[PDB]
């Protein structure tokens, strides 16, 4: 059961940290630091579009542009 | 060319479907640029005021 | 009541006489029939399509 | 095209919102009425 | 009962405003012309019965 | 208003890039739909003239700029000469006789236009599918 705990696992973050920026939609800390925990499995499709909904909120900003850039 | 009547709705009926949904804010008209003046910076000591 | 009891008649029941109180309960429906009609239509809005949390 | 609720998606007939005061009062000649703001020093 | 009832009557005399409504209407004609309202001459007892029938 | 104006044609290689249904005309992503006020007699009338025999003519206004041929089953219109549902016909032709009792006097014998008519292995297999 080594994937059933690695989606497990992958699951119970990817959900808390979707209730963290469903709860605050103005600090910029929390998708930042899920879309690099994306990034760190290197080989993602779907980081680019978190970048991309995660500046409609903010987008002047400095640190979530340069990031993704 | 065809015909086209409307059915008549009788004044016996309750709100069919379910309002209730709630979704997100999608995206909203997209940014325009910022254009502000030049960003300037005080000093080491104004910043510490 | 106090008008068939006039004269011979008798202080016991058969007093038949109810246009009175059928016209203004007959005033209460003609009134309260919209008022709760919209509670019962905001009854059915509530039960059929659910509630409003945070709407208005 | 899907307004919102108070459009058509809700049966909600809520209190406080009726056809109360459905004719507006307009301010005749005897008062400050435009006509005679247009003119005057 | 005297005094109340002259109250009630002065009450109602007193705020017999106009029927300042500018449009009229029935609701029963816009039921008929509905093809689920159908108009039929029956006996009392048979539509008191039946309103509570349905009522329950 | 012009008709050479509307009737100069388009100078090109008709951009054959597109397939057939996407160069064509529309303005709903299915058809070009516009209202009109056309007779309802005549309009149910070869409705239900196509409904029965299956013939009817040919509503447009722009295909060919001559058109008065039926549509359909063809060799029926000419086989019928071209009738209508609303007229009497030439013949009386494989009518069917039904019997009456329209007395309204009798128990469990009227029968009227509510009358039945006078001519009033598969098991296995719908077991073994079930
Ligand atoms: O007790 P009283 O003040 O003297 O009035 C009563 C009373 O009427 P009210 O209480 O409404 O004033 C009775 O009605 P109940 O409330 O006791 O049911 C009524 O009898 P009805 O129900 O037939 O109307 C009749 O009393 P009675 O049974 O003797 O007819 C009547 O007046 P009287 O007591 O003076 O007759």
């Amino acid at each position: 059961t080594d994937e059933e705990e690695l989606n497990d696992y992958k699951l119970r973050k990817r959900k808390t940290f979707e209730d963290n920026i469903r709860k605050n939609r103005t600090v910029i800390s929390n998708w930042i630091k899920y879309a690099q925990w994306e990034e760190s499995l290197k080989e993602i499709q779907r980081a680019r579009s978190i970048y991309e909904r995660a500046l409609d909120v903010d987008y002047r900003n400095i640190t979530l542009w340069l990031k993704y850039a | 060319v065809i015909r086209m009547v409307e059915m008549q709705k009788d004044p016996m009926e309750p709100p069919r479907f379910k309002i209730n949904k709630k979704i997100p804010r999608g995206p909203p008209s997209p940014p325009a640029p910022v254009m502000h003046s030049p960003s300037r910076k005080m000093t080491v000591k104004e910043q510490q005021e | 009541y106090y008008r068939f009891n006039t004269g011979p008649v008798g202080k016991g029941p058969g007093c038949g006489f109810w246009a009175a109180g059928w016209r203004v309960w007959l005033f209460f429906m003609r009134g309260i029939t919209p008022l709760l009609e919209r509670w019962l239509g905001n009854l059915l809005a509530r039960q059929f399509e659910g509630r409003h949390s945070k709407g208005v | 095209k899907g307004e919102g609720d108070l459009s058509q998606l809700s049966k909600q007939y809520s209190s406080r919102d009726l056809p109360s005061h459905t004719k507006i009062k307009y301010r005749q000649t005897t008062q400050d009425a435009p006509e005679e703001v247009r003119n005057r020093d | 009962s005297y005094q109340k009832l002259l109250k009630y009557y002065v009450l109602n005399a007193l705020k017999h405003r106009p029927p300042k409504a500018q449009k009229k209407r029935y609701l029963f004609r816009s039921f008929k012309a509905t093809k689920f309202f159908q108009s039929t001459k029956l006996d009392w007892v048979e539509v008191g019965l039946q309103v509570c029938r349905q009522g329950y | 208003p012009t008709y050479e104006t509307m009737f100069a044609p388009e100078f090109g290689p008709e951009n054959p890039f597109r397939t057939q249904q996407m160069a064509a005309p529309r303005n709903m992503l299915s058809g070009y739909a516009e209202p009109a006020h056309i007779n309802d007699f005549m309009f149910e009338q070869q409705r239900r003239t196509f409904a029965t025999y299956g013939y009817a003519l040919d509503p447009s206004l722009d295909n060919h700029q001559v058109s008065a041929k039926y549509i359909g089953s063809v060799e029926e219109a000419e086989k019928n000469q071209g009738l209508t549902v609303f007229e009497t016909g030439q013949k009386k032709t494989e009518k069917r006789k039904k019997f009456k009792e329209n007395d309204a006097s009798n128990i469990d014998g009227f029968l009227g236009p509510w009358a039945k008519y006078v001519d009033e292995e598969e098991q296995k297999e719908l077991d073994e599918i079930t």
